[PDB]
C-alpha cells in the first residue's frame, strides 16, 4: 500500500482509467516528499544514537524491565539485544513510511499481528510508546521534516495505546 | 508495488535502512513527477481515439478479424475486443503512474496468453493493436504543443516497455 | 464525489481515521485548485460567448441539424434554444468539475444517464464533441489552468466516444 | 436462445421433466413456424434487393452520409460497402430470428454489444431504423408472415431506440 | 402459476416486454385449450359418479381398507366419506389443471405437503393411484380431450410414485 | 393471476366445479385470444416510440420538470422518469395478455403512490405521462390498416381500464 | 442447441442465409412435431414406471449392488441411485423435444464417467440401467394403443440414439 | 458534501454558474488549508489520547457507569463505549477536513438518539465524555508550540461546532 | 437462558456471587435432572404420536378448518399447520431441559400472536391444539410403567405452565 | 456424527480447543455407555429371534402383505427375504445407534433417503413401525438399557410417522 | 452460553428435538455440577482472603504497580481499590463458569473486549495472570472441585497469554 | 470418525453386528475414558504455554527464522506461525478425544507438506516446533502431582503417535 498504489486499486475497482482527482492525490505526495525524504534521511543517519538513546530511555523509565529475570525482559544480553532489535524495527519502518508517503510498509510489516505478539510474549506496548517518544524528542527535525517523522510516530504510538 | 515500494520490499527483506543513493534516486523520481503526470493526463485524456483508431487500422489491415466466423465478428465480440485494447491501456497507464510494471504483470498480462488459447483469440493480433496504441499513445504523451519545453525521452522510452511487455505477453 | 469526500469514504470504509496518504491527496487538490479556480473563472465570464460560438459550430459542421425536420434537430426556434441549453449544460458542468476538483458533478448530473437519453432522443454523441472541441480551441486559458480545463473537457468527450 | 431451449432451461432450472404447459409452449411455436418459414423464405430470395433498397433509402434520407469525409461515412467505396454489409447483416439475423422462433440469434450475434458499437465508431442508429422501415415496406409479404417479419424488424428498432 | 403467469413472470424477472416467444408460448396454450376445457366439461359432468366408481375401485384393490380399525382407514362412515372427499379433491384439481393449462392449482393445492400429510396420517400413496387409474379407465373420453386428461392424471400418479 | 386463475381459485375457496357457464366464459376469452395477442405484440412493437412521444408531449406541456431544479432534470432523473414509464406500459402490457390487473396492481401500483411522495416524484405528473401512452397504445393496437378487420371493442375497453388503474395509482 | 439453432449457429458462422433445402428440412421437423410431442409427453407421463422398472430390475440382475458394501447400499446411495437414473432420462427427453443431443452432453454426460469413476460409482451398471429404461421408454412411445395410427419409426431411431449416447458416456 | 461540493449542489439545483463572489470564498477556503490539515493530523496524531482521557475523566465523574449493572460495566460494554467515543472523534474529524458537517449527521449523528434511548445507552453522558473530548481536541490542535505562527481562531470555532453538534445529537 | 444461567445473570447485575441459598437451589436442580431428563426424553419419543393425535382431534372437533376455504385446507396449509403444532411441541420440551421459559418466549412465541393474525391463522383453535399436546404430553412423561417410581408432580406443574404459556401466546 | 465427533465439530468450527461443556457432554457420553453398550450386546444376541418374530409380527398385523402379488409385498420367497432383510437392517442401526451413542449411523445409512424409498418401491412405513413395536415389546431389556435401546427404536418410529 | 442453552441451540439451528445426543451433554453437565458447586461455595467462602492475598501477590510479583506514578497502576488509593475490584471480578467470572458449566459467563462479561480494554488503560495481562495463579495456589482444594477450579482459572490465563 | 465410530463404520460394509469382543473392546475405551478427559483437560489447559515455550525454543534454535528475510520475520508472519502451532496442538487434542486421527488428518495435515511448499513454509522447521510441543503436552498430561495416581502408559503412547503424525507431515 502507497499512495500511488491506493489510487491505482481505486481506479481498477472502478474498471477506469486514473481520475482527475487520484492525479491530485498522486501530486499531493510528490509535493509532500521533499519533507519525507529529508525526515528519512535524517533519521537513518543517526539511527544508531537514536536507537541506543531509546532504549536507554525505556530502561530509564521502566527499571524492573534491566532487572526482572525472564525472557520477556532486558536483564540477559539476549534480552537487551532483542530490545534495541525491536527498537530498530521500529526507527527503519518510520523511515519506509516516510519514503512511500504512508503507512503501509508499517502495517503490514509490524502492525498486522502486533496485539498477538506481543500478549504472546509479554511485551509490554507502553515500553514500545517510550522508545517512540524518546525518538520524537531527539530526531531534531524541524518544519515539516518533523511534521512527517512524527505523524508516523505517532501513528505507531495510537496502535499500541 | 510502485517504485518506492519495490526499494522499500528489497531493503526489508535484508533488514536495512535505504541508502543515501538510494534516497536521492527516489528524489529524482519524484523532480520527474510533473512530466510523468502529464504523459498519464494525455494517455488518460485520449483513450477513447487511442483504442478506437488502433482497433480500426487493425481490423482494416487484418479483415478477417472481422468477416463472419473471425473472432472479432458479431457486436458482442467486437465490444469484447474494444475492451480488451481498453483494459491493457489502462493498465499500461497504471504502470506508467507507478513507475513499475507490477500491477500490470499481476492484474492483466500473468495468465492471458493461456486465457486467449483456450478462447480462440488470436494474441498474435492482440499485440499488433497493443504495438498500434504504443505508438499513437507516445506521439500523444511527446507532443511538443501545449506544455512547457523540456526533455521526456526517458519516460518515453519507459512508457515503451509498458506496451512491449504486454505485446510480448500476448 | 469530491476528493474530499472520496478521501473521507475510504477512511470510513476502513473504519479509520484519516490517513496521512489522505491528507496528502487533500493536499494535491488544494495545490491544483489555483489552476483549476481560475479555468472556472474564466469560462464562467467567457460563458455566453463560448455557447454561442460551440452552437455554431455544431450548425456549421453538422448542417443537417439546422435543416431537417424533426424535434431532434436544431431546425425550429425551440430545436435551437434546447441544442444552446444543453451545450450551456456542459460548459456549467466543466466549471463544477473544476470547482469541486473531480468529476462527480458530470458524473452525477450529466454522465448517469447519458446514452439513453441520446439514444432515446436521437441525439449524436458527435455532435457534442464537436461543441466540447470549440470550447477547447476558443477558452484562451494558458498553463495549468488551461491543462485543467482541457482534461474534463477531455473526459465528457471520452464518455461520447 | 429458442422457444424450445428457453422450454427446456425452465424445466432444467427446477430439476424436473417438461411440463404440458412447455410441451403447449413449443406447440405454439410449432404452429406459427409456417408463417415464420414463409417469411425468411421470401425475405432470403429478396435479399439483394431489400439490402441495396435499404441502403438506399438511408442515402436518400440522410444525403450527409454519402458526402461528409470520414470512416463512419458512406462517402467512400469502403464506407459504402461496410454499411450494405451491416444492413445485410440485420437482414439475415431478421431471418435467423424467423427460423429459430425468437430472437435469440439477434440478441446474441448483433444487439449485445450493439450501444458500445455505434458509440465507438460514431454510427447513428437512426441510419440503421432508416434501414428497417425500408425492410418493413418492401418486402411484400402479407397476413401472419408480415406479421412475424414485422414483429422481429420492430424489435430490432425498438432497441436502436 | 399458468402459461400465461410463468410467460409474464420470465418477461418480468428479466425487466423486458413479452418476447414473441412468449406470445407463442400463450398461442400454444390457446390452441389446446378446446381439447382441455373438452375434458374438464367432460369429468365435471360425471364427477359423481368418477369419484364413487374410483373409490370403489380402491376398496377392491385393497380390502384391508374397508376392515381394519383405525383412523387412516374406510373401516368407518367417517373414514368412507374422508376417502370420497379425498377423490373428490383429486378429481377437482384435475380439471382446475385442465382450465389454466398446467399443474399450477394441484401443485398449490394438492402435491405441495403432500408426502409429509401421507406420512403423518398414514394414508398409502398406492391407494391415490388406484383411483387415479380408474378415473383413466373410465371417463371415456377420445383424442386429444382423452391426452389432456391423461396428462394430468399420469402427473399425480408420479407425484405418488 | 390470469383469467383462468382468478376463477379456480375463487371455485377452490368454495370447493367447487366450474360450471358449465364458467367453463364457457374461458372458452369466449379463448376464441378472443388472437385478438388479444395481437394488442400485446402491436404495443410492444412500438414501444419505444410510445414512451418517448408521450414523454416529449409531457415535458413540452409541464417543461418545469426538465428546467434545472425540476424532477426530471439531470441525465439520470430523465433517465429514471423514461425508465417508469416503460415499466407501466410493459406491466399493462402484462395484465393484456393476463385478461387480470392482478399483476399490474401486485408488482407495480401497489406502494407506488407512497414511494413517489417521498422522492417527491409528482404522481399527477406521471399521470399525464401514463393517460398520453394510453391514447398513442390504443391508437396503435386498434389501428384498421394491416390486420383481419373485425371487432375489438371490447378488448380497448379492458386496455384503458388498465392505463386508467395505473394513472390512478399514481 | 435446438435443431433450428443448429443450423442457424453453423450459417452465421459462414455469413449465409439458410438456404431454402435447409429451410424445407426444418417445415418438415415441424410437421413431425405432434409426434415428437407424444413422445415427450408419454415418456414423461410414464417417468416413475420407467425409473422404478429398470432400477429393480438392475438390481435383480446385479444383487451385489445392494448388499452391504455395494454402491447401491443404503439409502443415501439408493435415492441418490434412482435420482441418476431419473435425470439421465430427464435429459434424454430434453434432447428429444430439442431435436439435439446438445443439452444431453453438455449439462449431464460430459465429465460423468470421470466424476462416476472418482466416486466408485460403477458406469457398466449405470449403462445397463440406462439400456433398460431405452427399451422401456420406446415400448412406450411406440404403444399403438390411444393414439392416431401412424409412423413413428424415425423418431424411435432417433430416442434410441440419445439413450445409447447416455449408456456410451457411462 | 464538501464545502466545495455544498456550493455547487446548490448552484446546480438553480441552473447556475458560481458568482465570482462564490469563487473567491473557495479560494479562500483553500488558503486555509494548511492550517486545516495540520487541525486534523494533531487531532488524529493524538486520537487514543484524546478519548482515552476524555472515557476515564467521564468514569471518574460518573462512577455508576462502570459499576456492576452500570452501562459501561463488563469489557464488552466498555469497549463499546470506548467505540463510540472513537467514532464520535472519528467523524468530527471528517467534518473538518470538509469543511461541512453533512458527513457526521448523515452516517453519525442522525438516528443516533433514538439508537441510545432503545439500547438504555445514556446519551447524556456521551454527551459529557464528547464536551471533553472538545476540549482536549481544540487545545492540542491550537497548540501554539511546534508549528509556524497563525490565527486558527476561525478554524477553532467551527472544530466546537462539530463538536456541539455531535453532544446535542445525543 | 437456562435456569443456572439466570440466577448468574441476576447476580452480576448486582456485582453479588450466588449465596449459599441460591447454589443449595441450584443443586437440588441437579438432584432431579434425572427426572427432568426422562420428561424430554418421554416427550420427544413420542413427538409425532402426541401431534398427530392433537391435530386429528382439532380437526374433528372443528370440520371448518378443513374444509375448502378453511385455514387447514389443502396439503400446503395442511402441512404448516402440522409444523406449527411440532414448532411447539419442540421449543416447550426445550423450555423443560433448560427450566427456564426464555427460549419458548423468545424464539418462538414472541410476536407470533401478531404474526397469527396477519396471516389469518385462527390463533384461538392453535392454543386449542396445544392444549390437547399439553395433556397427552403430560399423561405420556408422567406415566408410571417402565421406569422407576417416584414422585413428578412438581415437574408435571412445571410442563403444564410452559404448554399454557403458549396456548396463551396465541 | 456422534457425540464426540460432534463436541469436536463445535470446537472446530470456532476456532478453539475444545471447551470443558464439551469435555462434560463427552463424559456424559461414556456415562451413558454401560446401559447403551448392554442394550446392544443383548439385542445382537437376540438378533435372529428379534427379527424373526418382528417379521411375523407384520404378516400378522397386516394379512395382505403375505398376500397380495407384487414385488412390493411379502407374497414371494424373495419378498419374505426382503422384508426380513429390512428389519434386520433397522436392528443393525439401533445396536450402531447404542454404540456410538448417537443417532449418526441410522441417519447416514438408513433416514437420509427413506422417503423417497418407501415411496418408489410402495413400501408402507407404517410396516416397520410394527416390527420395530415387536422389538420394543420382545427385547426384555430393563433398567437403563431399555431406556436406551427403546430410544433409538422410537427415533426410527418418529421418523416413519 | 451453558451447556444446556448450547444443546438448545444446536437442536434449534437443525430444526429438531433434542437429540439423546444432547441428553447425555446435559447429563454430563449434572454429574460434573457436584464438584462445580463445592468449587464455587469455597471460593466464595474465601473470597475475601483469595483477593486480598491475589492482590499482594501480584504487588510482590511487580513492585513497581505500587510505586509508579500514573492511574494505570496501584500506586494510589484508587488504583489499588481498581486493581482489587478487578481480581474480585475475575474471582466472581470463575463462580459463575463453575455454576453454569461452562465459560460463557466469563466470555460475555469478561474476556469479549480484554484486549482492547487492557491495551487503553495500560493494564499488563501478566499482572492478572499472577493474581490467577495465586488463586490457584491457594484455594485448598481438592480433587475434581480443585479440577473443576483449576480448568477455569487457566482458561482467563490463556487468554490473557 | 471417533474409536466408536470407525468400529461400527467397517461392519456397515460387512453388513455386520459388532462382536461381543468388539463390544468389549469399545467398553475398555469407556473404562479409561477419566484419564483421557485428563490428558484432553490438561493439554488444553496449558496450550498457551505449549505453543509459547516451543516456539520461543525453536526461534532461539534457528535465529535464522526471525532474522529479516526469515519465513516468521514481519509480525503478521510470526503471529501465522504461531497460529499454525496452536492449529496443530488443537487438532492433536482433537484426535485424543477421538482415540482416532482422522480429524488431524482429513482437517488438518492433508495437503499441508503442499501447501508449505508452495508458500515458503520450512516444513521440517514446524516438525521441530511439532516434536517440542508433544514433549511438554506429554510431560504436562502425565504429570504425577495433583491426580488421582494411575497408569496413563498406553495414553501417552497414543498422544506421542499424534504429534509424531503430523510432524511426518511436514
Ligand atoms: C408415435 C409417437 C406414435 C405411434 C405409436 C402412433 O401410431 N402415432 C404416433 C404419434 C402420432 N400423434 C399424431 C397426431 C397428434 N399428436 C398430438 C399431441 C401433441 N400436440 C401438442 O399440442 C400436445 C402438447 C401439449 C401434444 C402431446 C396432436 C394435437 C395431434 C393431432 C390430432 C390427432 O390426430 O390426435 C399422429 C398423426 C400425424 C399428425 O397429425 O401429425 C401420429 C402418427
Amino acid at each position: 500500500k502507497t499512495p500511488i498504489t491506493e489510487a491505482i486499486a481505486a481506479a481498477d475497482n472502478q474498471g477506469r482509467f486514473l481520475s482527475n482527482t487520484e492525479l491530485q492525490a498522486v501530486n499531493g505526495r510528490y509535493q509532500r516528499a521533499a519533507a519525507s525524504l529529508e525526515a528519512a534521511r535524517s533519521l537513518t543517519s543517526n539511527a544508531q544514537r537514536l536507537i541506543n538513546g531509546a532504549a536507554q530511555a525505556v530502561y530509564s523509565k521502566f527499571p524492573y524491565t534491566s532487572q526482572m529475570p525472564g525472557p520477556q525482559y532486558a536483564s540477559s544480553a539476549v534480552g537487551k539485544a532483542k530490545c534495541a532489535r525491536d527498537i530498530g524495527y521500529y526507527l527503519r519502518m518510520v523511515t519506509y513510511c516516510l519514503v512511500v508517503g504512508g503507512t503501509g510498509p508499517m502495517d503490514e510489516y509490524l502492525i498486522a499481528g502486533l496485539e498477538e505478539i506481543n500478549r504472546t510474549f509479554d511485551l509490554s506496548p507502553s515500553w514500545y510508546v517510550e522508545a517512540l517518544n524518546y525518538v520524537k524528542s531527539n530526531h531534531g527535525l524541524s518544519g515539516q521534516a518533523a511534521n512527517e517523522a512524527n505523524t508516523y510516530i505517532d501513528y505507531a504510538i495510537n496502535a499500541l495505546s | 508495488l510502485d517504485a518506492f515500494a519495490k526499494v522499500v520490499a528489497q531493503a526489508d527483506a535484508r533488514g536495512e535502512f535505504l541508502s543515501n543513493t538510494q534516497l536521492d534516486a527516489l528524489s529524482k523520481m519524484v523532480s520527474e513527477g510533473n512530466k510523468r503526470l502529464d504523459v498519464v493526463n494525455r494517455i488518460t485524456s485520449n483513450a477513447s481515439a487511442i483504442v478506437t483508431n488502433a482497433a480500426r487500422a487493425l481490423f482494416s489491415e487484418q479483415p478477417q478479424l472481422i468477416q463472419p466466423g473471425g473472432n472479432a465478428y458479431t457486436n458482442r465480440r467486437m465490444a469484447a475486443c474494444l475492451r480488451d485494447m481498453e483494459i491493457i491501456l489502462r493498465y499500461v497507464s497504471y504502470a506508467i503512474i507507478a513507475g513499475d510494471s507490477s500491477v500490470l504483470d499481476d492484474r492483466c498480462l500473468n495468465g492471458l496468453r493461456e486465457t486467449y488459447q483456450a478462447l480462440g483469440v488470436p494474441g498474435a493480433s492482440v499485440a499488433v493493436g497493443v504495438e498500434k496504441m504504443k505508438d499513437s499513445a507516445i506521439a500523444i504523451a511527446n507532443d511538443p504543443s501545449g506544455i512547457t519545453t523540456g526533455d521526456c525521452s526517458a519516460l518515453m522510452a519507459e512508457v515503451g516497455t509498458y506496451f512491449d511487455r504486454a505485446a510480448t505477453a500476448v
